[PDB]
């Protein structure tokens, strides 16, 4: 009832205030940054998830366009709490709108490495490998056939 | 056959020394083989009962970050040595190891207080070195059996636990397995062919028994399965639960409120065991209550009333059902 | 050198052994290299800065 | 405290009636990718059903061929034929007759209508064929097998084809994170499904955890 009781139950953590978290965010946005922050990408609007430690995830595309490695390069975080602010997140900055440079035409959503590795290995071809010359009723059955 | 095919059976638990030990499933249809292999390396290796130690305490050491005038090592390599000792445990579940030595020469698992619930798999594992004369040590050892593994850090579950500054925690690493090879062959089948027999050598610590690990672990592996053996939509969630509000408290006795026993006796000269039946019982009949004066009452008004209870409220609704 | 100490213990001269996914249990193809590494750690450790 | 956790399930979706997707939830740190690939080990290998391994066509006996009155070379035929599912009654083994003329596609609707099988989609399409005077016959045995064998393992005149026993076509598991009140992350599973309509595909995970206890109950104490 009290706003004390409330920071009191906060710093407890009682099993409901996890619910009650995981419920206010189920939708809201947040914003992502990159120490030097020199184009319109480096601040970025995602949908939070909860995790364990204290480290930030990332989809590796996105930090393929914050020019972002992994040699423990940091990232500051920041909630947009009025509802304008949300909503513009939402609408605006959020991932799924800028996969185009404002610079160029060209899409910034490259996959950079370590995919590019797996499709290529999976698209070549072996003059005599297990399994040449045969027909496959589809996709499917290739896949089952393989795993 | 064709369909509804035959089933395996454990034809061997051969060890080459004490803890490296090997099994041979057999025999295994096809394709099982791969199958029950890796899922019985990953069942073993995730979950298995261990007891290793978790709590220890030295009467003259106060925090591990300290040393003691006597043994060679630190406070840490000791917490380390033990977490490195491996113990079973049989009867109970948890149990409370006392180390007294003295003397110059190495402290190993041997030199403990054993007993009969508790066995040493291995004596000869050095616990550190005194290297004096007239230098000792006496540690209690808190092993408690438990699955899995847990940090030092995450099981602390009050803010009095580690108020005894001796109780030193030592980050519980029990698992009884280290490693498990597994590997497919061509089973000596009386008359088939291409059967496989899954021959699996576990690395572990001794304590736990091959045979018994692997049956532990198959056990494990038909439980979680029965969850979808049978199947369908269901939900925990029974929206608008129907339950009497009737505190579960007031079925236990009086005495189970923290305080004596001559106030229990008292309540007890009353004839007054339930909470369930004090709670229609007012402070009218107190020191009309058997000896009833200062002390006792003290008690009565302390343990009682102040545990969020009131001694003696009306209520309609009792006892559902004792 | 390395190739002739390698062949002093039982280990293979490409320093490259099949393994296999924990996972599933089936093999990785092309055979993928192996060692004891040295590794250190750094005092950037996150919990001076989250 | 020696006692695992079991899950509390909470959807079976139905999408097309022959392809489901069903998720559990919670699992234990590592259950999930245990359960779900030895489900996925044992559904796609060791999961017996019925289906073609014979095809004989009176008038053709080669893989390669040039044969008219169907626009579709044989290849075409054999890939049709590995897919037309067909449950089986108390036989276990059985040849079928599709002797048919006409005009256009010969569907699987036509073959003879015996009493010890079933076809489990009369509207699939077999081959089509030239619109006048073309009546080509041809005869198809199945077996009541283990699972995917191809040919080339089959090989050792009567022409082959790739027997497909398990009724599932494909079948994924993807494990997520799912949280309980004060725990980290325990497996939540999501195996995605897909069979030849032979049997549903909740009840092929009921059929493939049945046989995968039974495998077990040799060990297990309760
Ligand atoms: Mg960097």
């Amino acid at each position: 009832t009290t706003i004390k009781a409330a920071k009191k139950m906060v710093e407890r953590e009682e099993a409901v205030v996890w619910d009650i978290l995981d419920e206010v965010i189920r939708e809201h946005p947040v914003l992502l940054n990159r120490a030097p922050t020199l184009h319109r990408l480096g601040i970025q609007a995602f949908e939070p998830v909860l995790i364990e430690g204290k480290a930030i995830q990332l989809h590796p595309l996105v930090c393929a366009a914050y020019n972002a490695d992994f040699d423990g390069d940091q990232m500051a975080v920041h909630v947009p709490l009025t509802l304008e602010a949300q909503l513009e997140a939402r609408a605006l900055m959020m991932s799924t709108n800028n996969i185009l440079s404002p610079a160029n035409g060209e899409p910034i959503i490259v996959p950079s490495q370590d995919v590019v590795l797996g499709l290529y290995y999976m698209t070549r071809d072996c003059v005599n490998a297990k399994g040449e010359g045969m027909v496959l009723t589809g996709p499917k059955e290739a896949e089952r056939l393989y795993r | 056959s064709v369909t509804e095919f035959l089933k395996p059976r454990l034809v061997d638990i051969e060890q080459v020394s004490s803890t490296h030990a090997k099994v041979t499933l057999e025999p295994l249809e096809r394709g099982f083989g791969h199958t029950l292999g890796n899922a019985l390396r990953r069942i073993l290796l995730s979950s298995m009962p261990g007891c290793a130690v978790t709590e220890v305490e030295i009467d003259g050491v106060l925090h591990e970050y300290s040393t003691k005038e006597g043994v060679q090592e630190d406070i840490l390599e000791i917490l380390l040595n033990l977490k490195g000792l491996a113990v079973r445990v049989q009867g109970k579940d948890e149990v409370i190891l006392t180390l007294n030595k003295s003397g110059i020469g190495p402290v190993t698992a041997a030199d403990i207080t054993h007993d009969g619930d508790v066995e040493i798999v291995k004596p000869q594992h050095v616990i550190c070195h005194l290297t004096d004369e007239n230098a000792s040590i006496s540690m209690r050892i808190k092993v408690q059996r438990g699955r899995g593994y847990v940090p030092a850090s995450t099981r602390i579950h009050s803010e009095e636990d580690e108020r005894p500054i001796g109780r030193l925690l030592v980050d519980a690493c029990y698992s009884p397995v280290e490693r498990i090879a597994y590997n497919v062959e061509a089973a000596r089948v009386e008359q088939r062919t291409d059967l496989d027999k899954l021959v699996i050598e576990m690395e572990t610590n001794g304590t736990i028994d091959p045979e018994e690990a692997i049956r532990r672990a198959a056990t494990i592996l038909a439980e979680q399965l029965e969850a979808f053996v049978d199947l369908r939509d269901v939900r925990q969630p029974e929206v608008k639960e129907e339950k009497p509000e009737f505190d579960p408290i007031l079925l236990r006795p009086v005495d189970d409120l923290e305080l004596t026993v001559r106030s229990a006796n008292c309540l007890k000269a009353e004839a007054i065991h339930y909470i369930g039946d004090l709670v229609q019982r007012t402070e009218v009949e107190l020191l009309k209550t058997p000896n009833l004066g200062k002390k006792s009452l003290t008690e009565i008004k302390d343990v009682l009333a102040s545990r969020g209870l009131s001694l003696g409220m009306r209520l309609e609704n009792w006892p559902p059902a004792s | 050198e390395i190739k002739e100490l390698l062949k002093l213990g039982d280990l293979p001269t490409s320093g490259q052994i099949r393994l296999y996914d924990g996972r599933t249990g089936e093999q990785f193809e092309r055979p993928v290299t192996v060692g004891y590494m040295y590794m250190l750690k750094l005092n950037h450790l996150v919990d001076d800065k989250m």
